[PDB]
């Protein structure tokens, strides 16, 4: 399965 | 610590650096650094700390399954015996993974999670615990392993609980923890129907609040929307 | 060393798995401990030895070409100044691919060349020394720059003269020192008529022996054949 | 430019 994560930079 | 002699804003800029050269653990390293200092993080520090140990252990999780899988390969009827060196390399990887979680964990305990009053960074770092008791649970096997699960359970629950009370729907850390606490359901929880019925009740609540949204805002949230859409493809 | 009590074959059988795994520093470990045995090695052995390293070194100059190109950046003009920050991650970076090439320098000189009698081995350790000062060259700026870049120079070519002796010109050892060679000329020595020369020579005169092979080594050799033809695309 | 490698494995 998917989990959540993008980073902002 | 290694770090304590750095300046906080190195700290971070140099966070900034590792990322941009893939340098994953020294990021990690940086962002440990900067929490030990003591300040609370802003939500760009928060979300390099997510980054940094969300790639660490993501290596370190995907170099276990390998192992383990071939471990139990070895283990099957007709499989020649190769002695202890797979299950040693295995029980290795797993115990650096372990030691990143309870870093973590450490984190978290001391003092992140007791500072955070805001909604934001509250439901941050108690996802962000979830998380790591989710990691440790992936590997457990033994006396503790309903203990870790339940630690898990009750970090995501809290979380939830703030989310739900202080946070739009659509909000990206809400989404997130709703999608994570999907997968422990299904994943570790043996739950698949709670797993199906949060993430659909999460997809369709959120649908309903995107009209609110900038379109900036509306391609953040739909994002996360679409794992939780592919989560649901999977699993039905 | 912290290999020192684990069997020959035991570091060999892990270093399998850590590949397998993704796990390249643990790789290289595992050989770093098999060589330090005092055995020879297989030609399996070496090219676990070589792949270990490598990856770990691709890594660490990936890393270094994105700081160095911001740290270039930011010495520009009109560039705002942000202090030593950049510098120092670069040289952190830096100082830990030196660390790795010297390492990989210290096993070839203790004691895996003076022991390598036959072609394929010596060839094949020759290469390594010259891609490592190489390597070290990538990074150097002081005093011994000339002398890091006749070190390598010394050893590929030291490898060139026993590969054209001893080996085949579509022996796949031969044809990766060749393209190494090459770009050496053409990256580090400021030598891209030689470096295409190289290339040429090489190319061709693998070509005129490919009939001699069997149908698995025309495979090996013409892999190694097209990465000359790319970069001969890329300098004419 | 492209340099040499392979694993065996
Ligand atoms: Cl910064
Ligand atoms: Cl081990
Ligand atoms: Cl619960
Ligand atoms: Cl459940
Ligand atoms: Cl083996
Ligand atoms: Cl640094
Ligand atoms: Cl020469
Ligand atoms: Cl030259
Ligand atoms: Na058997
Ligand atoms: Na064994
Ligand atoms: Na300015
Ligand atoms: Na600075």
């Amino acid at each position: 399965a998917h989990s959540s994560x993008a980073s902002l930079q | 610590g290694a770090m304590g002699s750095m300046e906080r804003a190195s700290l971070i800029q140099k966070a900034k650096l590792a990322e941009q050269a893939e340098r994953y653990e020294d990021m990690a390293a940086f962002m440990k650094g900067a929490v030990e200092k003591g300040e609370e993080l802003s939500c760009e520090e928060r979300n390099l700390l997510s980054v940094a140990y969300k790639n660490v252990v993501g290596g370190q999780r995907a170099a276990w399954r390998v192992l383990s899988s071939i471990e139990q390969k070895s283990n099957e009827e007709g499989s020649e015996e190769k002695g202890p060196e797979v299950r040693e390399y295995r029980e290795k990887v797993e115990t650096e993974l372990q030691g990143v979680c309870d870093t973590v964990l450490g984190l978290l305990d001391s003092h992140l999670i007791k500072e955070a009053g805001d909604a934001e960074s509250r439901v941050f770092y108690l996802k962000m615990k979830g998380d790591y008791y989710r990691y440790l649970a992936e590997v457990a096997t033994g006396d503790d392993k309903k203990r870790i699960i339940d630690s898990a359970r009750s970090a995501y629950q809290e979380a939830m609980d703030i989310s739900k009370k202080e946070m739009p729907p659509t909000n990206p850390i809400r989404l997130g923890l709703a999608l994570n606490f999907s997968v422990f359901h299904y994943e570790i929880a043996n739950s698949p129907e709670e797993a199906i019925s949060l993430a659909k009740t999460t997809f369709d609540e959120a649908m309903a609040d995107l009209h609110t949204l900038s379109e900036d805002s509306y391609k953040d949230s739909t994002l996360i929307m679409q794992l939780l859409r592919d989560n649901l493809t999977l699993w039905t």
